RNA sequence: UGGAUGGCGCUGGAGCGUCGGGCCCAUACCCGGCCGUCGCUGGCAGUCGGCAGAGCGAGAAAGAGAGUGGCGCGGACGCUACGCCGCGACGAGUAGGAGGGCCGCUGCGGUGAGCCUUGAAGCCUAGGGCGCGGGCCCGGGUGGAGCCGC
RNA sequence: GACCCGUCUUGAAACACGGACCAAGGAGUCUAACACGUGCGCGAGUCGGGGGCUACGAAAGCCGCCGUGGCGCAAUG
RNA sequence: UUCAAGAGGGCGUGAAACCGUUAAGAGGUAAACGGGUGGGGUCCGCGCAGUCCGCCCGGAGGAUUCAACCCGGCGGCGCGG
């Protein structure tokens, strides 16, 4: 008899992916290997990010890669994004790159090869650099979805900016009582 | 049936089961803590022998949140090499005469697992003064380690 | 997928996942949105503020075509005309300027949001905005209206 | 005087009887199959003294002597001759048990073939 | 009986709707009817324009 | 390739069998017959198969070359050994060793053929 | 009026066709499916145009 | 209603008060075996073989480090990576929640060169056994035409 | 050693209720909408659901000067 | 008569409650169960002189009999610096 509460003995983190594809499980079979065997933590980070879902490995646009690569010091340096890379049209001057991502869209792949860039895969990242040296690692915006504008403190509650669920915004959908100052109250 | 302020103490000395024993160094800041649980303990002041017959026999380690026994000096010299404690007889000189490095050899010792006392206690509840087993008993605790150990 | 549900795993339990003291009866709290002002008051005062009341002017035979006005920014104003016209325009030394039509591409009004690269333009539109006009006057180029 | 198993371990088991449903003998419409009783007055679920025991997991068996016949062989279920070429390499551990619907003109040619390969058959004199 | 946070909504089913329900299982056997009554119309007028 | 179709074949083939908490496999060039990555014979470039002679006596050995992989007609090669007990096992230890041809399958490709020689004996 | 039918996207219908044509060329995914292909001389088997006659 | 230190019965007590020694037993505590979950995000793609030579568990951050003038034809098991192996602590549980079910019924695409009037389903059984269990499998009888596994 | 099971109940062996006995049948299903997790494709764009063209097949395949249109890219009064 | 009345004019299959008779084993605290042995029966062992496989020495037997060369065919590695 021992008064240990067994409430949080089981961790609720994720071990292995729920995905049934085989072009992900053949790369997980190579970094399950390179995570227990080598010392460096680049493998132990990319392994953890090959398990998470789609809505937790968000797409990195290309001008956060020109921004996060123009910073002084990071010259001649390849990028690693576990997510995806989509093209942008509100950029007129693209430099040369060296990208290591999963899925590159067919407007930006052709945007970089015209500018003399280079796109690798996660097996040629293994042939090129196993222990994780000379790689700048990125990620996309996590809290960028529109859902995260519904959350938090409930509205009708002072000092709280939060969008409620409305079937259609207009001139008589939720404008009247708790919002004006003459119809009751405001908050 | 335990008082909540008590059970916090008995989980600040790491005494979770019944019949668990530890070594506590003394000061004013830990007598008044060991006063509030006088009905649940029976503490004393041990002799030199009953430290040997607790380290050599019921003495298990604590290596990486596990419970690994003591069959060599190199099991001590991994986790205590930064204190010039490289064997068992230095850990005993530390406990008997309480050296500077007492905390790093008492958080390391897993709580002991004693057995049931042979023969029988007098009566569990009351104080040792009026013929019980609780409370202070300054050098009769080696008559309860030679019985239980 | 009847086989993946919950009630197929509850055959054997008596209450079927809805209690025994207060059973799953038919309609405890009225049908639908009953009690906006009496006894479900807190849910609407905490999650739908301003559900109750009227405001403003009425407008009877309202069409959605007199107020049709899609917009655009100055960021992607170059996306309408293909790439090789912006090139020849940045390449020629003469001082000509490529004409950008918006009405043809399904836009009317020109707003102004972002940075704009420095080469002369001519914009045919139906309206403008004051920032989005002083960015083109500041780069060089005009702003031409059309009915 | 038989086909000896490779190694013959001492089979120990933790319970040799069955489990019967609570109040099975008073009625006939109660079968002798197990159904976990879910009352609130009850005595079995709350483990009184001297009642019918319940099937926890502690009665599980050791992974080394699981599914083992008393002769020391495991079982395998065979229809035709073509599946006995499976067992010519795994021989001294598993045994074959011929199905029911196989008629008695084929078991004459299965058991003979399963005497060359030195494979034990549990029911060799089935029909005759 | 609304819970914590869901959108308000008004379904239009208080009427009896199961009586007037228009199924569409006709559809792949009416595109063939219109295809025949259009090609037999396209062969009645042999050199005329088919599209009006 | 190889690891692609093991991730495909490992559970929905037709040479596969599942009963009595077990697993077997009926490939035409398998030995130990069990579903694993190393004892499958349809995937690799190099495969060892040991079969009984089509006649009453002897042991055939089905190899596989590397040149014509997608041509199932002349991809394999069959030889036939009808000799005594020692030199047959030596000429299989030599076929698998001294060519460096898939050396993992040596002891099991000797055990299975010493069970064919045990098998084709006149029974008492 | 139970919802009988389903619809699937276009560019998944075409990805399944490309992923079913790419596995009618290996002589292992055909044998394991169950056919009898021990002797056929070439797996993308292309024959002349006089079979339509 | 005929009845209660629990009963029979108990006065150098089997009664009252203070206290000694010795002894009995619970699923509690110790030690040992077994199952299972949690945990170390613990360990294995180095089965690298006559082109070889058999490796890192050791108290002290870092290479049995590379370049440098100083006779015989021989060697177990394994690894369905959704796998296998090792070390620790723990396990009560209604309403209620979740996960695994090689448990089960009726039906469809696939597949077993499946079985079947030399006897299928279904019943019966003091016949033989496996599984924690849901349940299944076999032998022996009746029965007479369609059935099952993945 | 051991009171008879289901059930409301703070409290069932109850002087609380339903139950003589066996076989078969028997109770959270079906649409529309919305919210969140999760798997898949394309990606600043996406979607042909309605319409056309060429035994299984009432299926499948196409059309881009058939992308009108829906949601999204820009809010506020 | 028919392969079959163990298919007999509401006739395929023939379930349980239930009753009849036979054989066995019992019986004064209503019967029934759980944990534990013991006795008695039915049955299986197709039990009733109890392992086998390697390798050497020894004893007796016999083949169509080895190592090596010689031609013929196939296959594999080739860093041919
Ligand atoms: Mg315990
Ligand atoms: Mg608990
Ligand atoms: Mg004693
Ligand atoms: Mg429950
Ligand atoms: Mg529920
Ligand atoms: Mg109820
Ligand atoms: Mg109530
Ligand atoms: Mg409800
Ligand atoms: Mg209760
Ligand atoms: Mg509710
Ligand atoms: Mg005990
Ligand atoms: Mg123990
Ligand atoms: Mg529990
Ligand atoms: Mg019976
Ligand atoms: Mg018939
Ligand atoms: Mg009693
Ligand atoms: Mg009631
Ligand atoms: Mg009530
Ligand atoms: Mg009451
Ligand atoms: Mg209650
Ligand atoms: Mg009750
Ligand atoms: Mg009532
Ligand atoms: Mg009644
Ligand atoms: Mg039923
Ligand atoms: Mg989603
Ligand atoms: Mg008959
Ligand atoms: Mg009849
Ligand atoms: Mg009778
Ligand atoms: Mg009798």
């Amino acid at each position: 008899g021992v008064d240990i509460r067994h409430n949080k003995d089981r961790k609720v983190r994720r071990k292995e992916p729920k995905s049934q594809d085989i072009y992900l499980r053949l790369l997980v079979k190579l970094y399950r290997f390179l995570a227990r065997r080598t010392n460096s933590t680049f493998n132990q980070v990319v392994l953890k990010r090959l398990f998470m879902s789609r809505t937790n490995r968000p797409p990195l646009s290309l001008s956060r890669m020109i921004r996060k690569m123009k910073l002084p010091g990071r010259e001649n340096k390849t990028a690693v994004v576990v997510g995806t890379v989509t093209d942008d049209v509100r950029v007129q001057e693209v430099p040369k790159l060296k990208v290591c991502a999963l899925r590159v869209t067919s407007r930006a792949r052709s945007r970089i090869l015209k500018a003399g860039g280079k796109i690798l895969t996660f097996d040629q990242l293994a042939l090129d650099s196993p222990k994780g040296r000379g790689t700048v690692l990125l990620s996309g915006p996590r809290k960028g979805r529109e859902v995260y504008r519904h959350f938090g403190k409930a509205p009708g509650t002072p000092h709280s900016h939060t969008k409620p669920y409305v079937r259609s915004k207009g001139r008589k959908f939720e404008r009247a009582r708790g919002r004006r100052a003459s119809r009751g109250y405001k908050n | 049936g335990v008082s909540p302020k008590v059970r916090k103490v008995l989980q600040l000395l790491r005494l979770r089961q019944i019949f668990n024993g530890t070594f506590v160094k003394l000061n004013k800041a830990s007598i008044n803590m060991l006063r509030i649980v006088e009905p649940y303990i029976a503490w004393g002041y041990p002799n030199l022998k009953s430290v040997n017959e607790l380290i050599y026999k019921r003495g298990y380690g604590k290596i990486n949140k596990k419970r690994i026994a003591l069959t060599d000096n190199t099991l001590i010299a991994r986790s205590l090499g930064k204190y010039n404690i490289i064997c068992m007889e230095d850990l005993i000189h530390e406990i008997y005469t309480v050296g500077k490095h007492f905390k790093e050899a008492n958080n390391f010792l897993w709580p002991f697992k004693l057995s049931s006392p042979r023969g029988g206690m007098k009566k569990k509840t009351t104080h040792f003064v009026e013929g019980g087993d609780a409370g202070n008993r300054e050098d009769q605790i080696n008559r309860l380690i030679r019985r239980m150990n | 997928p009847s086989r993946l549900r919950k009630t197929r795993k509850l055959r054997g339990h008596v209450s079927h996942g809805h209690g025994r003291i207060g059973k799953h009866r038919k309609h405890p709290g009225g049908r639908g949105n009953a009690g906006g002002m009496h006894h479900h008051r807190i849910n609407f005062d905490k999650y739908h503020p301003g559900y109750f009341g009227k405001v403003g002017m009425r407008h009877y035979h309202l069409k959605r075509n007199q107020s049709f006005c899609p917009t655009v920014n100055l960021d992607k104003l170059w996306t309408l005309v293909s790439e090789q016209t912006r090139v020849n325009a940045a390449k020629n030394k003469t001082g000509a300027a490529p004409i950008i039509d918006v009405v043809r591409s399904g836009y009317y009004k020109v707003l102004g949001k972002g940075k704009l690269p420095k080469q002369p333009v001519i914009v045919k539109a139906k309206f403008f905005s004051r920032r989005a006009e002083e960015k083109i006057k500041g780069v060089g180029g005009a702003c031409v209206l059309v009915a | 005087a038989a086909l000896r198993p490779l190694v013959k371990p001492k089979i120990v088991k933790k319970r040799t009887k069955k489990f019967i449903r609570h109040q099975s003998d008073r009625y006939v419409k109660i079968k002798r199959n197990w159904r976990k009783p879910r009352g609130i007055d009850n005595r079995v679920r709350r483990r009184f003294k001297g009642q019918i025991l319940m099937p926890n997991i502690g009665y599980g068996s050791n992974k080394k002597t699981k599914h083992m016949l008393p002769s020391g062989f495991r079982k395998f279920l065979v229809h035709n001759v073509k599946e006995l070429e499976v067992l010519l390499m795994c021989n001294k551990s598993y045994c074959a048990e011929i199905a029911h619907n196989v008629s008695s003109k084929n078991r004459k040619a299965i058991v003979e073939r399963a005497a060359q390969l030195a494979i034990r058959v549990t029911n060799p004199n089935a029909r005759l | 009986a609304p819970s914590r946070n869901g959108m308000i909504l008004k379904p239009h089913f208080h009427k009896d709707w199961q009586r007037r329900v228009a199924t569409w299982f006709n559809q792949p056997a009416r595109k063939i009817r219109r295809r025949k009554a259009r090609q037999a119309r396209a062969r009645r007028i042999a050199p005329r324009p088919a599209a009006g | 390739s190889a690891h692609l179709q093991w991730m495909v074949v490992r559970n929905c083939s037709s040479f596969l069998i599942k009963r009595n908490k077990q697993t077997y496999s009926t490939e035409p060039n398998n030995l130990k017959a069990r579903n694993s990555f190393r004892y499958n014979g349809l995937i690799h470039r190099k495969t060892v198969g040991v079969e009984p002679a089509a006649d009453g006596k002897g042991v055939v050995v089905v190899m596989k070359r590397r040149s014509g992989q997608r041509k199932p007609a002349t991809s394999y090669v069959r030889t036939t050994i009808n000799k005594n007990a020692r030199a047959t096992l030596s000429s299989i230890r030599h076929m698998i060793r001294k060519n460096k041809y898939h050396p993992d399958l040596r002891m099991a490709a000797i055990r299975r053929a010493s069970a064919i020689l045990r098998s084709q004996k006149p029974v008492m | 009026w139970r919802r009988w039918h389903r619809r699937v996207n276009t560019t998944q219908k075409r990805y399944a066709i490309c992923s079913a044509l790419a596995a009618s060329a290996l002589p292992a995914l055909v044998m394991s499916k169950g056919h009898r292909i021990e002797e056929v001389p070439e797996l993308p088997l292309v024959v002349e145009d006089k079979v339509e006659g």
